[PDB]
């Protein structure tokens, strides 16, 4: 046998009901004890038979974690008089932006896989002479775990990568991609930490104390035109084999810093006319 | 009856004769660490009834202006009994635990208050950028009070109370095991909360395992009478609990 | 080599694909797994649970927590309406930030049954009755108790039991209805009347408060995936 | 390693398709988004004492 | 077994007929009824035994449905001053190109998958300066299902996409394709409807109130260049695993508006000499 | 999965192919424009009493 | 990897092809089917039906 | 031929990548193989190895070898340390270039437990008992062997064995360290201290030395490899 | 049968220990025996029973040598006046770079095959006149083992390869790539040779000797441009079947000769303030 | 040829894959990394004569 057959789940279905006159009182109930009611609508009111399919898999914690979104873009220049500016340097968080920031907040322990897609893209500075041939450009993205050697220029020797993982990828070409697995020291990955860097409580207090990722590192390979070329790269996360553990309550207010929770206080919602206008 | 309960841990007993039943966490009890999922390699040790006991802690007044109070845990419990002590000469420490809250008033009162309990509750500074001494939200068993307006002090936790300090809707916190004390029908209430953190265990002076918060949803009301306040006091109970890593003492 | 031709669609990136790729750290060890307590493994889990809603929305509330309360009051006329909103919990703002709505928010289309749950927070003694009805859509509200009474309603009598649940049926032309609702996709409404009155003994507070409570049933589901307009930024973060 | 199994489909209204991994690692294989088990009792009956809906809550 | 067998319909063949002389009279019958004749000219006339192989097969809705159309074309420019010129936002529907139209029409309700392709072509605009070097282009498109956030400009947050699908292509590869299901809160899609959207009979009118299928936008990623370039991208939709019910006469009159069943009056047919006329 | 089936051709006059699919979703699979089934009666003969082409349509 | 080669063909968009590509909504589960009365399966069914014919084209 | 359509990542080139390639001298006849002695399957063979360790690095040192000696005297103090040092086998100084710090520093992360050897360099006829103590992580290093002998330690008495092994547990709350340690993993202090002091007969010298080695047990174990920052250039080399 | 199940290892439990009182002595032991002692946790102090799923996988020499890493790298212009400049001549050797030579150095011998991948860019030379129009270029690499004839012009007759490896690549596609065996006279690579050349000990002395491996010439195809323009190229070794013997401390001081050990002394390591100072 | 094996994955928490050459010479194989053998006796314990670690390393 050369071929193994793996080879769903349903709502619950609604039963019929009659009327009723008993001692039994299900619409009556406590909320003091923590405890949410399983009433259904069978219980209060005659109901009919009704055989629902409807499925809850576009629900499931993968699928809903389970789509690529930008977390970084930075723009980088071929030739330029600063240094710094001719290269990236990127601390890896996923704390920059918004969207997936809120998307992942709402559990407090993650575990998954990732994967990482690159999308790069380049266009000629504004100036009076354009007039220029220049073949196709390439770029090396280059990772470095955290305690390795940081580049200082575009042409350093760092960038002769013999352990940290690099990808080369030349411009018109698909976009870059690869898998990383589930790299936390501890056993999931922690979105808050409510705790000290030191063990007198002082020092670094939040999340960003737990945040020991790496670096990623891009660079042109060796283009350098007579006239400046601008270019931008795009992050993208993709989780996958995802778990997760003590859902928390979505965030209200906007965020206003990239490692802390600090915010400012915000209504609970909108208002409307009185507690009985019911129009528009 | 099912309003009856009673709690016996070590040498210390908790009668209740009106209350609801008791939250367990998310289901799950507390219980001792594994063999196979263990890190440390040293042999643990495991002070039973010395420290699985209940501790009161200081009570509090309920007015008819409070706002809310909360407390972190263990930092609370840091200078009690023996469970301090084994805090302090410990590396690592490993405990679930039980909370009890107290507070009855007659049948003529009215009030509601939400009891849950947050695990890692990270709270932001009121100056968005400042930060903050390790003095704002904890300093012992004493409570701290939430505020109606906006704090604007920069040198403590921002203490909007229908943002709880967390950026989040008040009213979600149910998500988070909870009960709430109605003085209609009820005057305590129980929550077991078993150890949840990425690690097997962890150091108790540096983080904060979870927050216990009270808030007044349904603010306290009477008329007439010679009873001026409410006290509320606080009852904790560490479980299964058990340390590693002997090295000097303080902390 | 084997012949091949490539087919519309390659060299493309899109977002929701399922490939395989290679791995940038062969061989690696990753730490063995721990069954922390509370796993979640479906939204609807979470949209199940319970979550207070601010149905005081009454535009001059100088204390935000007064959002929560229903006032209530012992002499009122022998007819009168408690609240009254739209069931539209993706769109409404009474439960648009709500714990079920906040999960709605992220998806397009939606179906099932709702649960209100109305928890009386007066004195011991204190007693009451009142009418909590629900009426599907149509071309106008109710205006009063004998027109909400009509249609899907309960009776609720305040005693030891402090709790009462309305569960509001799901009555609709088509299978899904979308979160974005419409006219076409209207709902209904749903109102609170007095019964009987309140009545209290003397040396008691002459008013008291409600809450309510929203929840979706076991029969609940979403589809269409889609980013919330609740949330947004100007500039990168730092 | 040919692995075969059912594809999504409708109600009440062939459906299977084949999987190969290339790979050594089992990071990168595809996403597993076929599980569709769940159980909200944790989170919605955290409670000791089993309650009936039928009886009182209290009493 | 690792190999699955699943493995035809011609016309009806005529018959050979001889002289009859009877009471039958199957010629004669009566329309009144509503019902067609299901005679055949071996009952009018005498025949030979044919045996025919001509099959039905290009004449089922499925074939008949399977071709990619044209629905839609927009331009969008890379640079230029006005903010609403340098990307498309397109609300969904399928009365824009009118052979598509006309097609769907015949049929009232309809189900089925769909598959959409893009195709994307730019040209330099004409100036004075055409001198410049640019590198390959790239595109984004994204879906926005109804109720979603809409960016307002280029370079708004609203294109991080974290849960709506979106496409990255450059320019010289194939063009884009993808699939979409079934995606009505009805049983099945309406090309007509014949009723209001405000329950006492009042508000819009037609098919445009069951059009909620969402938006979607366009956009250059990064690309702006010194001089302005156009680009232009084409929508084709494709039916697959279709089915339709209750069909309809073909229209006879000209369209006039994307969203409502306007027209003039127009003569049945072409007029000839007289009755008898019969040549050219 | 491997899935055999014969091709369009010609009559009186192998023609085999296969088929594989690779994706989750059944609405990926390729068009399925091998069914040839038909039936006008729903529209030519939506009578109640069965009518016989011989005899009279009335009487 | 497997060697290979292209041929004709490769990267065109035909209007008529029959080929297997991505979903953009996984998972998606669509509305339960249900038999509308008056199903078509053949343009030809349409076809068999009797239709007035405007033979009186006068001109006038 | 056979219809294809290509995924992201193609055409690119990943240094970690395992693809099979052409080879450009078909049917190549290799060399015989011969079985050399002392074959090297892992590299944590090499890292279980012992080598010496230089604490006495006193930033006076005109000797370089002097820091492979720890000084010790004939009258101290009842109670005086002999040497303190902070456990960040990666990053101190102490243990940067050892043969098992090396081999730490081609990686990001490790754990298991580690072994200190010490062994005495003196004259035959010299006696003397010392305290060696490890103390897991905290606010304060010790201070006074008071405070030392409170953690893990163990007494060595000198005699005909001229060895003592300190194992040093792996006590942490993660599986794993980072070998760019911080305060988040630190790992603790090792200390020693005079138990009883050192007594030489007549005819003797008045001092002596020690010298430690440096292992890992066999539940030692790394991650996460990455380059080395104990070599650089600045030109090609010619 | 048409499928063959090919088809790990976890380091050493930790077992559960007692309080103990006896003769024997574990702790202590003797290292003038050149043993390095097997002593565990287990055997000073009491301890729990752990199970450990910790692995040594990434630890292999296979894994450790597994990484591509650059070799070499140099620039040839497609047109100059000075012949020797449009081309290159690279004696194999992996002493160039510093990372892999250190790698490399930590074993004695080593025996392993070889992949080899090449990267090149180019670039348009600064200059007064770059409008140019230039199609895409093609390089040629040319492998000449030892005592082969070698080209002296870029259009020498050298370049006709009939029995040496050649590889044709274009701008614009993947890097191209290619295997090499075990291509060594001796039973293994040798990283050290103590030894001279001649028998009398007199002559070439190292590894040099023992370094004959050959030669790679690149250069372009046919490309000459009215204007200069400037490739360059990196070369990129991968081992692969490693085996390894007689493991050697790693270097401490840096490289200076690319053919040589020689060095300047270097301190054993850096200083602290005194013996006892433990503080940062 | 299909010659199917396990692929790495984590403890206690199908994995396989199939492989197949395609050239002629057994250096264009793909890096054989799933070997995880190993003793390091040679370079700890090279002394001639056994020596007990309970027991004293000298008389
Ligand atoms: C403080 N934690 C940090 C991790 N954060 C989740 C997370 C986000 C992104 C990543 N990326 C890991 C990664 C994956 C691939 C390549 C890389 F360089 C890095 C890991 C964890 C939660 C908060
Ligand atoms: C009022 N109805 C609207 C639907 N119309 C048929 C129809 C046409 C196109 C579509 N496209 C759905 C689709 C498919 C793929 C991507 C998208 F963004 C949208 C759906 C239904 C009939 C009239
Ligand atoms: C003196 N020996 C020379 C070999 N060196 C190791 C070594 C490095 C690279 C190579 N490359 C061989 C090769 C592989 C492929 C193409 C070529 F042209 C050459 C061979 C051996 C160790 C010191
Ligand atoms: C690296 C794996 C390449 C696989 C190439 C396609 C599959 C060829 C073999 C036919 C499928 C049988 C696989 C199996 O025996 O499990
Ligand atoms: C994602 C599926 C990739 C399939 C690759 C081509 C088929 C390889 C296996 C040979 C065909 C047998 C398939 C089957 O067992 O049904
Ligand atoms: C040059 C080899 C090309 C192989 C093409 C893919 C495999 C096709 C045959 C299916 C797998 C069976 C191989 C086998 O019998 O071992």
């Amino acid at each position: 046998g050369d071929v193994e057959e793996a080879i769903v789940v349903h709502v619950a279905d609604t039963m019929r009901s009659g009327p009723s006159n008993s001692a039994s009182v299900p619409a009556l109930t406590a909320v003091e004890t923590g405890h949410t009611s399983q009433v259904t609508p069978s219980d209060t009111m005659q109901t009919r038979h009704v055989k629902n399919y409807h499925s809850r898999s576009e629900s499931t914690v993968e699928n809903f974690l389970g789509r690529s979104a930008c977390v970084y873009m930075e723009e980088y220049k071929t030739t330029d008089n600063d240094v710094n500016k001719k290269f990236v340097a990127w601390p890896i968080n996923t704390k920059q932006m918004v969207q997936m920031r809120r998307k992942l907040e709402m559990f407090t322990y993650l575990r998954f896989d990732m994967e990482v897609t690159f999308v790069i893209t380049s266009r000629q500075d504004p100036g009076t002479t354009l007039a220029q041939d220049m073949p196709v450009l390439t770029h090396q993205i280059m990772y470095v775990p955290p305690g390795g050697p940081i580049p200082a220029k575009v042409d350093d020797y760092a960038w002769q990568t013999s352990t940290n993982p690099s990808i080369f990828w030349t411009e018109g070409n698909a976009p870059a991609r690869m898998s990383i697995p589930f790299i936390s020291i501890g056993n999931a990955y922690s979105n808050f930490y409510d705790g000290w860097s030191n063990f007198d409580q002082r020092g670094s207090y939040g999340y960003n104390t737990l945040n020991n990722l790496g670096h990623i590192y891009v660079r042109h390979v060796s283009g350098s035109s007579p006239h400046p070329i601008t270019s931008t790269i795009r992050v993208y996360f993709k989780p996958k084999h995802t778990r997760a553990w003590v859902p928390r309550p979505p965030r209200l207010c906007q965020y206003k810093k990239a490692f802390s929770v600090d915010f400012t206080p915000t209504p609970i919602t909108d208002t409307r006319k009185d507690i009985n206008t019911v129009t528009t | 009856s099912d309003r009856v309960r009673s709690i016996t841990l070590g040498n210390s007993t908790i009668t209740t004769q009106e209350c609801a039943n008791v939250v367990v966490g998310y289901g799950r009890w507390p219980t001792y660490l594994r063999d196979d999922e263990a890190t440390a390699e040293d042999q643990p040790t495991q002070p039973d009834v010395a420290t699985c006991r209940f501790y009161t802690l200081d009570s509090i007044k309920w007015e008819k202006g409070s706002v809310g109070w909360w407390w972190k845990f263990p930092e609370a419990l840091s200078d009690m009994g023996l469970f301090g002590q084994n805090m302090q000469y410990h590396y690592l420490g490993r405990a679930g635990y039980t909370i009890h809250v107290q507070c009855n008033a007659s049948k003529f009162h009215q009030g509601c208050l939400l009891v849950v309990c947050v695990p890692e509750a990270e709270m932001g500074g009121a100056v968005v950028g400042q930060a903050f001494s390790a003095t704002a939200m904890a300093n012992g068993d004493k409570a701290y009070e939430f505020t109606s307006a906006t704090q604007s002090d920069q040198t403590k936790v921002q203490t909007a109370i229908h943002n709880a300090g967390m950026g989040v809707g008040v009213g979600n916190l149910t998500i988070y095991p909870h009960q709430w004390i109605n003085l209609r029908t009820n005057n305590s209430a129980t929550i077991v909360m078993p150890y949840i953190n990425s690690v097997p265990m962890d150091n108790m002076f540096r983080h904060y395992n979870f927050t216990l918060m009270v808030i007044p949803f349904v603010k306290l009301d009477y008329a007439d009478t010679a009873s001026t306040y409410v006290p509320i006091t606080v009852t904790v109970a560490p479980m299964c609990a058990e340390y590693n890593g002997l090295r000097l003492a303080q902390a | 080599g084997l012949p091949t031709m490539n087919t519309p669609g390659s060299t493309q990136f899109l977002t929701s694909d399922d490939f395989q790729s290679p791995c940038a750290l062969p061989q690696f060890d990753v730490t063995p797994s721990m069954n922390i307590p509370g796993e979640v493994k479906n939204l609807m889990e979470i949209a199940e649970v319970d979550s207070v809603v601010p149905v005081n929305n009454v535009q001059d509330t100088t204390d935000q927590m007064e959002m929560f309360r229903i006032p209530v009051t012992i002499n009122a006329p022998l007819q009168q309406q408690v609240f009254g909103l739209r069931l539209q919990p993706g769109l409404d703002s009474v439960f648009k930030h709500t714990l079920l709505g906040e999960i709605l928010n992220y998806y397009a289309h939606w179906s099932g049954s709702m649960k209100l749950t109305f928890v009386f927070c007066g004195s011991a003694m204190a007693t009451g009755k009142f009418l909590i009805a629900y009426s599907p859509p149509g071309a106008n509200p109710p205006k009063t108790r004998k027109d909400a009474m009509l249609g899907t309603h309960i009776i609720w009598d305040i005693g030891l039991q402090s709790s009462c649940v309305l569960c509001v049926p799901w009555i609709s032309q088509t299978h899904y209805r979308l979160v974005q609702q419409d006219e076409y996709t209207s709902a209904g409404y749903v109102t609170c009347w007095y019964q009987t009155g309140m009545i209290v003994p003397p040396g008691t507070p002459n008013s008291s408060s409600i809450m309510c409570f929203a929840s979706a049933c076991n029969d609940f589901s979403v589809r269409m995936l889609r980013d919330t307009p609740f949330i947004s930024q100007d500039n990168k973060l730092q | 390693g040919a692995q075969v199994s059912t594809q999504k489909t409708g109600a009440h209204e062939i459906i299977h398709y084949t999987n190969i991994n290339y790979y050594k690692d089992a990071a990168s294989n595809s996403a597993n988004r076929q599980d569709f088990t769940q159980d909200p009792s944790k989170f919605t009956e955290p409670v000791k004492d089993v309650m009936i809906k039928s009886l009182p809550a209290l009493n």
